[PDB]
RNA sequence: CUCCGCCGGCACCUUAUGAGAAAUCAAAGUCUUUGGGUUCCGGGGGGAGUAUGGUCGCAAGGCUGAAACUUAAAGGAAUUGA
């Protein structure tokens, strides 16, 4: 039986894309296939940003935020909760 | 002169916005849209409505029993128009949730064998159109431009989505329904008010 | 990749399927007018017109609704008048109604006036 | 767990379609008044259902509700819904439209409607 | 009829989409008959004015030279 | 459809779909029957009308309104 | 008694209707089965198959016996009907009822000449279910019925007297089997034949005709 | 950048009037109502891509490719349970 229409990759008109490393476990996994989550993180999470708001020399200091864009394979995104196994019907949903 | 009957109908349709269609046209409701805005909705042909409207008032009155006629109404805004459409032409209104089984279950209570059937939308009221095709009931609808025409014989071309449109649509139809019947003799003397069929927010 | 009278054919069945009344047929010939003569004469097609803006040439056939399937015998067998009685028995669905198109040196006719003008010929088609 | 079964519940509410009138507020004096219109096996039984009957009419009292159909507000839901104003509010005098609802008015040979302009 | 917007060769009678224009410039009041998909830069013989210029559908006429479809 | 003799042997000739020319077979639930009346005169009604038959294949298209549409406009 | 609850058994009750091809003419769902006892007085029915099907529970296996009746009288009306039950009995009798409400016309035809009663199918015909697919061809008179034993009982109760059958697929299923014997049976009345080029005078519905009464 | 249209791509969404054992498929449709053209290729499971002969390769190996014997199922899709 096949279970998705799209093979489990985005991989139309192409023959060959390129691969890359798990996040977690270094894994191969082709780039079309992975799942890609791109984080846009605080320094420090809101039960501490005010003591350092308050440690700041300058007024009008912001915070960076830290960017990411992590990388899983199918194993491991499952295992970490990233993405959960849906019934049939909600497999299809893209949103 | 004066304004004949179908300048006058036109007239009310125009103010009650029944031309006014949506951004979408269903391909077998394009044999009805007139033409298509820099808005991006279409403008229904509202001469194309009336000859509709005619045809689906000739297929109305020829019921020799109107209580084989069943209204219906999943909306909020055409409750209080198919009521009042099913008083005054005498047919059966059954406004709100339709009970599934109403048409092809005969040992349900809520059970019916409608020579014709009329809705508002053919979006929201597919469940009574999937169930007449079991039961050889020919079906009369109001179809906006977006309007799917699986299984409806005789479509209305009207933005059906419009809180004095359906109203006036379901007055227009009456109007024309007990003139065949002769009920409203001819001159256009018919005193009730289309502000009857326009639902009352509470 | 061509091989017309089998596109003509199946054009029509489809359209005739979905109800349509009009059929456009893109690449003509005679053998296509004249199959649709025979079409005409036993009743299964309606009047036709060729539009020929210069080309091969086009046309379009008006559908009466009766005609349910019509096709081609491509690899067109060559056909002697007494196995004229297996073709159609392998081919239509019963021995009162439909008809062979058999091409033959007297031109293009059906298999019945082929019994009676007694020629056999080349089978090109079908329709019932 | 006080979540009262379908016996309780329905048997509230069609005692209430049955005597909205002489029902109350008070739970010990809608207690005999059930007890003086219908037969029950229990003690118990007969006071949740009581029990259930007299916030139904505290929420009665206060607005509408499902299911039970009370006649002195079904007519009046019914004498003010076949409401009339003095005059019709949709009017023919001034409804513009824009280009291309005149166009298709040509199109049509109602060129000139009375009340027809553009926006 | 709708015929306009279809492929040039998918019309019931087929027909072309291009025109032969009279075309006039400023300083020498002749008029040259050019292709709407010319292919060539092309000169008008007397005033030896630039005239259109190819590109990959109908050429580019140049400022101010007036044409007519004939 | 006839015997030999004269005799007419078929039991209920079916009707056919006035769009298409279908056969309306007996267990085709989703045809329907329309009669569309005749107005007149005085009364504009009387128990006249004309009736057109649509099986479920082109009410099932979506082409039931189109077709009832084209088939109205036949003047007598 | 009866008491029918629909307007067809209504007007069956008072009598209005002799024959059942008044109600083929107009496509009515027929809803309740003594429409058909009236209207067809000789109907005989038979139990062809039962079958055991079982389903896994936690418990065990819970066994339900699905019945196999064809009904017919000999003269142009059959019908099948399939029921499962928890009892062989019950399945019978709910399938018997169910063969009755699903009596169908079968039109006979000539092989090669009009001459008596008509005794094949008229023209070549098909039916499939399943994998199943069942073709019958019309036969020379006093030809007999080459068919397998299940597509034969059909044809006998459809009162088919002469054709010739072939058949592609996994037969032993015998519910795809005989429900593709009766799918081709029922689409002998849907085929576009010549006699049948004749426009149609339409008539008034039952439900029409007898307005006043309901 | 916005709107409309026509060709040509990679795809996607909704739907049977279709097909199919189904899963599914707008081509896997236009099939017992079976025929547009053409090439390759299958015939229960194993034995076995094995033995042997030929051929190509430095080699690893590639292509071509059996038989004896054995066996009543192996297998596909879907359902209910565990
Ligand atoms: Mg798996
Ligand atoms: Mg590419
Ligand atoms: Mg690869
Ligand atoms: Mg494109
Ligand atoms: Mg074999
Ligand atoms: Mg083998
Ligand atoms: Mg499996
Ligand atoms: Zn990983």
């Amino acid at each position: 039986t096949f279970k998705r229409r799209n093979g489990g990759r985005n991989k139309h008109g192409r023959g060959h894309v390129k691969y890359i490393r798990c996040s977690n476990c270094a894994k191969c996994c082709p780039k079309d296939k992975a799942i890609k989550r791109f984080l846009v993180r605080n320094i420090v999470e809101q039960a501490a940003v005010r003591d350092v708001q308050e440690a700041c020399v300058h007024d009008g200091y912001v915070l960076p935020k830290l960017y990411a864009k992590v990388h899983h394979c199918v194993s491991c995104a499952i295992h970490a909760h990233i993405v959960r196994v849906r019934s049939r019907e909600n497999r299809r949903n893209r949103e | 002169r004066a304004l004949s009957q179908k300048e006058q109908d036109i007239q009310m349709m125009l103010a009650a916005d029944v031309h006014l269609g949506t951004k979408n046209c269903d391909f077998q409701m394009e044999r009805y849209a007139y033409k298509r805005r820099s808005d991006g909705i279409y403008i229904i042909n509202l001469g194309k409505t009336w000859e509709k409207l005619q045809l689906a008032a000739r297929v109305i009155v020829a019921i020799e029993n109107p209580q084989d006629i069943i209204v219906q109404s999943a909306r909020p805004y055409g409750q209080r128009a198919v009521l009042k459409f099913a008083q005054h032409t005498g047919a059966n209104a059954i406004a709100g949730r339709h009970t599934p089984g109403t048409f092809t279950n005969q040992m349900q209570t809520s059970f019916s064998e409608p020579r014709l059937l009329i809705l508002t939308d053919p979006r929201t009221d597919h469940q009574p159109i999937k169930e007449s095709a079991l039961g050889n009931i020919p079906t009369i609808a109001f179809c906006d431009t977006d309007s799917p025409m699986r299984y409806v014989d005789i479509g209305i071309p009207a933005n059906n989505k419009g809180r004095n449109s359906i109203g006036c649509l379901y007055w227009l139809l009456a109007r024309m329904v007990l003139q065949m019947r002769g009920t409203i003799l001819p001159g256009h003397k018919w005193d009730v008010m289309v502000d009857l069929f326009f639902y009352r927010d509470p | 990749g061509r091989r017309i009278l089998n596109d003509a054919l199946r054009t029509m069945v489809n359209a005739e399927r979905r109800g349509k009344a009009t059929a456009q047929l893109q690449p003509i010939s005679g053998v296509m007018i004249s199959f649709l003569n025979i079409m005409k004469h036993r009743g299964y097609i309606k009047n036709f017109e060729v539009f020929d803006p210069h080309r091969v040439g086009k046309i379009t056939v008006e559908l009466q609704g009766r005609i349910k399937d019509c096709k081609a015998l491509t690899y067109r067998q060559d056909l002697r008048a007494t196995e004229i009685e297996k073709y159609r028995t392998r081919m239509l669905p019963t021995r009162q109604w439909g008809y062979v198109v058999v091409t033959t040196p007297n031109g293009v006719l059906d298999h019945e006036e082929a019994i009676r003008q007694n020629v056999g010929g080349q089978v090109l088609g079908y329709f019932h | 767990g006080r979540v009262r079964t379908k016996t309780v519940k329905k048997t509230s509410r069609q005692v209430i379609e049955k005597y909205y009138s002489r029902m109350t507020l008070d739970f010990h004096t809608n207690k005999k008044v059930l007890e003086e219109v219908s037969i029950l096996q229990s003690k118990r039984l007969r006071n949740k259902v009581a029990g259930f009957t007299t916030h139904l009419m505290r929420r009665i009292q206060r607005g509408p509700v499902r299911g039970i159909s009370l006649k002195l507000q079904e007519e009046e839901r019914e004498r003010r819904m076949d409401f009339v104003p003095e005059k019709s509010a949709l009017e023919v005098d001034e409804i513009r439209v824009d280009k291309e609802t005149m166009d298709m008015l040509a199109f049509l040979g109602m060129a000139d409607l009375p009340g027809v302009e553009r926006a | 009829e709708l015929e306009k917007l279809k492929h040039k060769k998918k019309r019931l009678v087929q027909s072309p989409n291009s025109f032969f224009m009279d075309v006039k410039c400023q300083g020498c009041f002749n008029i040259t008959t050019v292709f709407s998909h010319s292919q060539t830069v092309v000169v008008c013989p007397g005033c030896q004015t630039v005239l259109c210029q190819p590109t990959g559908g109908k050429a580019r006429l140049t400022e101010g030279c007036s044409f007519r479809r004939k | 459809m006839q015997n030999e003799v004269g005799d007419m042997v078929d039991l209920y000739v079916p009707r056919k779909c006035s769009a298409t020319n279908r056969i309306i077979t007996a267990k085709d639930h989703a045809s329907v029957q329309i009669n569309i009346g005749h107005v007149d005169e005085n009364g504009l009604y009387d128990g006249r009308f004309t009736t057109f038959a649509l099986s479920g294949f082109v009410r099932a298209q979506g082409d039931a309104d189109g077709s009832l549409d084209r088939l109205w406009q036949k003047r007598k | 008694k009866w008491v029918p609850v629909t307007k067809l058994g209504r007007l069956v009750k008072e009598g209005r209707f002799t024959k059942m091809e008044e109600i083929y003419l107009h496509s009515l769902p027929v809803k309740e089965h003594q429409i058909v006892e009236t209207l067809c007085p000789g109907l005989k029915d038979e139990v062809m198959k039962i079958t055991p099907v079982q389903k896994q529970t936690r418990a065990g296996q819970r066994t339900r016996f699905k019945a196999f009746v064809v009904v017919g009288d000999s003269n142009g009306h059959v019908g099948l009907g399939v029921k499962c039950a928890k009892e062989v009995a019950t399945a019978i009798r709910g399938a018997i009822i169910l063969a009755k409400l699903s009596i169908v016309p079968v039109r006979r035809g000539y092989w090669g000449n009009k001459i008596g009663l008509p005794h094949t199918v008229p023209c070549k015909v098909t039916g499939k279910c399943g994998s199943v697919t069942v073709r019958m061809v019309p036969a020379p008179r006093g030809s007999g019925i080459v068919a397998a034993r299940v597509p034969k009982k059909v044809l006998q109760f459809a009162g088919i007297d002469d054709v010739f059958t072939s058949s592609r697929g996994s037969t032993k299923t015998l519910g795809n089997f005989v429900k593709a014997t009766f799918d081709c049976l029922m689409k002998t009345y849907g085929f576009l034949t010549p006699d049948f080029w004749r426009e149609t005078t339409f008539t008034k519905a039952p439900y029409q005709e007898f307005t006043d009464i309901l």
